[PDB]
RNA sequence: AGCCGGUAGCGGGCGUGGAUCCCUGGAUGUCCGAAUGGGGGAACCCGGCCGGCGGGAACGCCGGUCACCGCGCGCGCGGGGGGAACCUGGGGAACUGAAACAUCUCAGUACCCAGAGGAGAGGAAAGAGAAAUCGACUCCCUGAGUAGCGGCGAGCGAAAGGGGACCAGCCUAAACCGUCCGGCUUGUCCGGGCGGGGUCGUGGGGCCCUCGGACCGAAUCCCCAGCCUAGCCGAAGCUGUUGGGAAGCAGCGCCAGAGAGGGUGAAAGCCCCGUAGGCGAAAGGUGGGGGGAUAGGUGAGGGUACCCGAGUACCCCGUGGUUCGUGGAGCCAUGGGGGAAUCUGGGCGGACCACCGCCUAAGGCUAAGUACUCCGGGUGACCGAUAGCGCACCAGUAC
RNA sequence: GAAUGCCGGCAUGAGUAACGAUAAAGAGGGUGAGAAUCCCUCUCGCCGUAAGCCCAAGGGUUCCUACGCAAUGGUCGUCAGCGUAGGGUUAGGCGGGACCUAAGGUGAAGCCGAAAGGCGUAGCCGAAGGGCAGCCGGUUAAUAUUCCGGCCCUUCCCGCAG
RNA sequence: AAUCCGCCUCCCAACAAGCUCUGCGUGGUGGGGAAGCCCGGGUGACAACCCCCCGAAGCCAGGGAGCCAAGAAAAGCCUCUAAGCACAACCUGCGGGAACCCGUACCGCAAACCGACACAGGUGGGCGGGUGCAAGAGCACUCAGGCGCGCGGGAGAA
């Protein structure tokens, strides 16, 4: 019925894995269907652009690359640590997004 | 060769078996069979016609039920039948089995 | 069309006579014919509402055929 | 609900169709099942004219491919409409 | 919390004032198709009637309506066509086998046709058949390759009984009574409706006396639980190191009603999707379970001999079914001819007769246990692109 | 490892046969990366009861124009019935339908057949037959009895007069 | 039913005329218009547009004669009347309005149709000029128009 996705634009997450693992930075971009997100300023790749009117002079520009999500884990805006989710339902009672080391709203 | 519009009655299959040699019954050797093959039996329909209402009326029927044609008259003595066509007054016959 | 202009566009639908979303039918079918000429000689670059007004025509109509209804 | 704006899709854009507006003759493409009686009077609701002569003829789409998908432009049908002697439809006068 | 299908792009938009997306209901739904106003070479063409539109009468467009057949007092209801197998009925081969071939086999199979429905058929003894017996029907095991059948060749092949699955029994016709209608040959008349009554084999029922005046309960209807059609919560890991990458190796931990499995840059219980265990429906479907209505259900003797399904039983002729191929050939069915009786009547127990039993024909219905797999799901000592479906891919396509 | 096995791939024959009518070519100029093969001009030959023109079948965009040349074209290709794109088919009078009937087909009534179905006067359908009102010229890259021009005509509706 | 048609009789008429319909000619009017040399178009040009001859298998046509094998139907059309209706209706003239659907490109004896091919095969109807040869749709050449057949260049054996 739909993609889950741990992760949203745009919280801040940690990279648990791969070249850029350690790396902290908030999420651009999310894309279910390939189950990725884009971090800013992680995953940088050159691509070659023709010299055209987007690009004169042409050459190469650098474009961040999709992050498989589960690579991916959101910090937790309370206590500033990389956490699991977990779900909680208010009163409202809507149901939102919490750390599971402490308790804090993640949104 | 159809159906009796009063029994239902209609051609049916049968084998026609052809035999050779004497009966064991009467001392023989016994009976052999040198055909089988099908065949068909019918009832023997005829027209039946008759006047109802001032209308004629014609039923195909197996002679067995001739006599069944003329009950269905007799007892057609208590309905409304004057004015109808001879199809509904058939009908009206028949709805008497 | 934005969300919360559906939702006004439905509102005074359902205070609008059967004749009254007649006429209006109408005459967004006639600005649709407009838009239609434009994206025809590339003179309609907000192409977007092409689309918005057939569905708007079609909220109408719906509207018209439940007012009708009963 | 049926209106002359369903009847009048589009106007016809070609040299050939332009050289008709001098003498007050407009090409419309046309629902393929709209009628002559009936165009006349979609054009004549819609632009406000008198219209004394149409001619129809269909327009049969054009075979096309995308790599190995042979296909087919859908069916058209355009109507050339005579508007009354010194009338003008403005929309079409463009140019 | 993203979105405007596969599909990026151009050019433009939308979404926490809850979009895209998923489920349910509704709306719209050109034309053909049973196709049904009529015609036709399907997807086109041509009309009647009513109402509307345009200047509109000619012309055209829009809405409504108009086929035929069956049933029921012009109008109502129903029918038509489709569905992978499965089912029942009406018809029905041949190769082949018999080491030739004709009876016989294949086989009541393949196939054609009609019909049915989520099943269908069958079903409440005119049964079985030897037990002083059983107790509707269906289906599985068995009985049993037995009994038998058979150019007694090739081959074919039951049933009772026993063990199980399921479980359920009802409605009529006639006697007699009431009423309406019509016939004409005037009544204690005949006939056709409808209502009451009645439903059985220890025979039952009717009528007439005579004694006696609440419990059962649907297979129908109502409510409900439960289920299906979307979903939701869901424990526990960090560091170093090699490496493009760790989930590998190392150190120290932790969860477990969860160590099924799939992912993530390599080999991860603790990163992700999940898993164990739980949660969930306003709408529509289902509801065989629970609750409730309703229909229906019910004595005893005594006398009377009124009734108890007709071109039927029954006999003969022709044939089918059965294990039974004319055989000592019954039984069940019936195309032809003849042709009864109402319980002191009738059918059966393998010619026939006697005795002894069994059973109640010629009206109808009836869940469940059984079959199938187009569809959804789960799982393989199943396949892994010449395999597995003909098709992993735009295939019943190209050709 | 064999089944003239099956599917696929690739060899041999072999730079071989052949390149599809013995109506036939030559030169100059142009275009172009490239020219016997495309365009233009001159010369030559061939058809001319056709190898020319028009119509009906059938085919279905092959038509016109621009841009192309990988493949298709029996060579070549700058060309093309090929690739991409845009354009192009105009009717009261032409053909068919809103008219008629032919064989035949269908088929009220009606008849027959195990089922499916077979027939069947009328009626209906059925044409390249009957019937019915347009000729000449001009115009487009591409349609023309259709557009335009001139001169004619038909039916239907309504009205007026007789 | 009929005043129509058929049959009988009488009276005028009759290779006549008349009435009607078609073909051809003329006809207000609208068009077209060559070679040639000029870059499909301009000019030629104010183009001319006349006479004679030949002449259809086509037209008048539903013509004529002969023959035996004896040669569709139905509608349109006309006439007759029936219900009806005779303020209607139909007929003639005139006027205004109205006049829908589908086809129409292109190939079409062929490289676009049937033959697996741009295939020496097959494909119904009409036009098919001129000169000469007795005629002709034959034959030879040639007009208009269309082509040289989608591999070539050499060589000069069997
Ligand atoms: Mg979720
Ligand atoms: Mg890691
Ligand atoms: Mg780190
Ligand atoms: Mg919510
Ligand atoms: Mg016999
Ligand atoms: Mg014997
Ligand atoms: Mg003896
Ligand atoms: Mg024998
Ligand atoms: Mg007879
Ligand atoms: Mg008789
Ligand atoms: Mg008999
Ligand atoms: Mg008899
Ligand atoms: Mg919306
Ligand atoms: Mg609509
Ligand atoms: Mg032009
Ligand atoms: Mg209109
Ligand atoms: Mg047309
Ligand atoms: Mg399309
Ligand atoms: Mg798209
Ligand atoms: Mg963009
Ligand atoms: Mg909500
Ligand atoms: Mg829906
Ligand atoms: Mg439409
Ligand atoms: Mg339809
Ligand atoms: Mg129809
Ligand atoms: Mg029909
Ligand atoms: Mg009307
Ligand atoms: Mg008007
Ligand atoms: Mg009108
Ligand atoms: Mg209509
Ligand atoms: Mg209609
Ligand atoms: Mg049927
Ligand atoms: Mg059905
Ligand atoms: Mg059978
Ligand atoms: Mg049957
Ligand atoms: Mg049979
Ligand atoms: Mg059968
Ligand atoms: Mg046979
Ligand atoms: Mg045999
Ligand atoms: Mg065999
Ligand atoms: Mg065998
Ligand atoms: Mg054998
Ligand atoms: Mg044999
Ligand atoms: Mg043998
Ligand atoms: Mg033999
Ligand atoms: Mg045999
Ligand atoms: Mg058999
Ligand atoms: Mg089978
Ligand atoms: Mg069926
Ligand atoms: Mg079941
Ligand atoms: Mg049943
Ligand atoms: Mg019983
Ligand atoms: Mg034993
Ligand atoms: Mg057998
Ligand atoms: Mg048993
Ligand atoms: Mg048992
Ligand atoms: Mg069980
Ligand atoms: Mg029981
Ligand atoms: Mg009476
Ligand atoms: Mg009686
Ligand atoms: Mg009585
Ligand atoms: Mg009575
Ligand atoms: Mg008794
Ligand atoms: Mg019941
Ligand atoms: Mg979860
Ligand atoms: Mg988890
Ligand atoms: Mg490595
Ligand atoms: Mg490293
Ligand atoms: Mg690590
Ligand atoms: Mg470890
Ligand atoms: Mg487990
Ligand atoms: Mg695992
Ligand atoms: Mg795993
Ligand atoms: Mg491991
Ligand atoms: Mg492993
Ligand atoms: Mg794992
Ligand atoms: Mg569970
Ligand atoms: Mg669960
Ligand atoms: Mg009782
Ligand atoms: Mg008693
Ligand atoms: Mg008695
Ligand atoms: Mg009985
Ligand atoms: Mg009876
Ligand atoms: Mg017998
Ligand atoms: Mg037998
Ligand atoms: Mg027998
Ligand atoms: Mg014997
Ligand atoms: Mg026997
Ligand atoms: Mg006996
Ligand atoms: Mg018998
Ligand atoms: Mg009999
Ligand atoms: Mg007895
Ligand atoms: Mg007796
Ligand atoms: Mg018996
Ligand atoms: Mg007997
Ligand atoms: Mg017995
Ligand atoms: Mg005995
Ligand atoms: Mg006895
Ligand atoms: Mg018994
Ligand atoms: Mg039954
Ligand atoms: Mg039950
Ligand atoms: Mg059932
Ligand atoms: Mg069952
Ligand atoms: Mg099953
Ligand atoms: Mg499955
Ligand atoms: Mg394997
Ligand atoms: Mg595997
Ligand atoms: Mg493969
Ligand atoms: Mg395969
Ligand atoms: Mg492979
Ligand atoms: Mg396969
Ligand atoms: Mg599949
Ligand atoms: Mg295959
Ligand atoms: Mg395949
Ligand atoms: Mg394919
Ligand atoms: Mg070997
Ligand atoms: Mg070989
Ligand atoms: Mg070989
Ligand atoms: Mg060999
Ligand atoms: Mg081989
Ligand atoms: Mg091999
Ligand atoms: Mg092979
Ligand atoms: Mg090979
Ligand atoms: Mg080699
Ligand atoms: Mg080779
Ligand atoms: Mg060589
Ligand atoms: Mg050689
Ligand atoms: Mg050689
Ligand atoms: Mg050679
Ligand atoms: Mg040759
Ligand atoms: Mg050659
Ligand atoms: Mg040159
Ligand atoms: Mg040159
Ligand atoms: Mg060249
Ligand atoms: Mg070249
Ligand atoms: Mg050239
Ligand atoms: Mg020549
Ligand atoms: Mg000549
Ligand atoms: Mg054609
Ligand atoms: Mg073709
Ligand atoms: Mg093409
Ligand atoms: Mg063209
Ligand atoms: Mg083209
Ligand atoms: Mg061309
Ligand atoms: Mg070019
Ligand atoms: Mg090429
Ligand atoms: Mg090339
Ligand atoms: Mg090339
Ligand atoms: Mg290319
Ligand atoms: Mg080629
Ligand atoms: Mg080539
Ligand atoms: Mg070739
Ligand atoms: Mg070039
Ligand atoms: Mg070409
Ligand atoms: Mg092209
Ligand atoms: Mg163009
Ligand atoms: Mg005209
Ligand atoms: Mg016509
Ligand atoms: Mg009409
Ligand atoms: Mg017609
Ligand atoms: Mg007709
Ligand atoms: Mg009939
Ligand atoms: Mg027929
Ligand atoms: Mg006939
Ligand atoms: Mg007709
Ligand atoms: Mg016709
Ligand atoms: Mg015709
Ligand atoms: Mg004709
Ligand atoms: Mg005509
Ligand atoms: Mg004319
Ligand atoms: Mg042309
Ligand atoms: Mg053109
Ligand atoms: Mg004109
Ligand atoms: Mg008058
Ligand atoms: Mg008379
Ligand atoms: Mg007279
Ligand atoms: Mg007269
Ligand atoms: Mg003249
Ligand atoms: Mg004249
Ligand atoms: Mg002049
Ligand atoms: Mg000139
Ligand atoms: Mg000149
Ligand atoms: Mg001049
Ligand atoms: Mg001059
Ligand atoms: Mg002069
Ligand atoms: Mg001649
Ligand atoms: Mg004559
Ligand atoms: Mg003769
Ligand atoms: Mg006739
Ligand atoms: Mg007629
Ligand atoms: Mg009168
Ligand atoms: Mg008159
Ligand atoms: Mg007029
Ligand atoms: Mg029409
Ligand atoms: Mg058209
Ligand atoms: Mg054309
Ligand atoms: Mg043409
Ligand atoms: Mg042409
Ligand atoms: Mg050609
Ligand atoms: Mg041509
Ligand atoms: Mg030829
Ligand atoms: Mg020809
Ligand atoms: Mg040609
Ligand atoms: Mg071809
Ligand atoms: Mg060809
Ligand atoms: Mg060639
Ligand atoms: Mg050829
Ligand atoms: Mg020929
Ligand atoms: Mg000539
Ligand atoms: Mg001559
Ligand atoms: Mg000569
Ligand atoms: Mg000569
Ligand atoms: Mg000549
Ligand atoms: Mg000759
Ligand atoms: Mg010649
Ligand atoms: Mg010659
Ligand atoms: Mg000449
Ligand atoms: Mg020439
Ligand atoms: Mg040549
Ligand atoms: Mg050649
Ligand atoms: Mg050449
Ligand atoms: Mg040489
Ligand atoms: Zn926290």
């Amino acid at each position: 019925m739909r993609v889950k996705m741990h992760v949203k634009k745009g919280d801040t997450v940690l990279v648990a894995s791969g070249k850029y693992k350690g790396r902290v930075g908030k999420v651009k971009e999310v894309l279910p269907k390939k189950y990725a997100v884009i971090v800013e300023g992680v995953n940088i790749v050159k691509k070659a652009v023709r010299v055209s009117p987007k690009y004169p002079q042409g050459g190469f520009i650098e474009k961040e690359a999709p992050l498989h999500a589960s690579k991916v884990r959101p910090i937790c805006p309370a206590c500033g640590k990389p956490t699991r989710v977990r779900k909680k339902f208010l009163e409202n009672g809507k149901k939102i997004r919490v750390c599971a080391k402490c308790g804090g709203a993640l949104d | 060769s159809k159906v009796c519009e009063i029994s239902g009655k209609r051609p049916i299959v049968a084998n026609s078996i052809q035999r050779r040699g004497k009966a064991k019954r009467e001392g023989g050797v016994g009976k052999k069979t040198t055909g089988i093959s099908k065949r068909r039996q019918y009832p023997n329909l005829q027209k039946v016609r008759v006047r109802v209402a001032g209308q004629e009326i014609t039923f195909r029927v197996a002679a067995s039920h001739i006599p069944k044609v003329y009950e269905l008259v007799e007892r057609a003595k208590g309905l409304k039948l004057e004015g109808l066509s001879p199809k509904e007054i058939k009908k009206e016959l028949l709805k008497l089995l | 069309m934005k969300l919360s202009e559906v939702r006004k566009q439905l509102e005074e639908a359902r205070k609008l006579s059967p004749v009254e979303l007649e006429k209006l039918v109408r005459e967004k079918k006639r600005e649709l014919m407009e838009l239609r000429f434009q994206a025809s000689i590339g003179q309609l670059s907000q192409n977007h509402k092409i689309r918005d007004l057939k569905r708007q025509i079609a909220r109408l109509l719906t509207v018209l055929n439940e007012k009708r209804r009963q | 609900m049926k209106t002359a704006y369903d009847v009048i899709l589009a106007p016809v854009l070609s040299e050939k169709a332009y050289a008709g507006f001098a003498e007050g003759k407009y090409t419309f493409w046309v629902h393929p099942k709209a009628t002559k009686t009936e165009i006349k009077n979609a054009v004549e609701t819609a632009f406000k004219v008198k219209v004394v002569k149409v001619n129809t003829l269909h327009v049969r789409g054009k075979k096309k491919r995308l790599g190995r998908y042979l296909g087919k432009r859908p069916d058209r049908k355009k109507a050339i409409v005579q508007v009354a002697p010194g009338q003008k439809i403005e929309a079409l006068e463009g140019l």
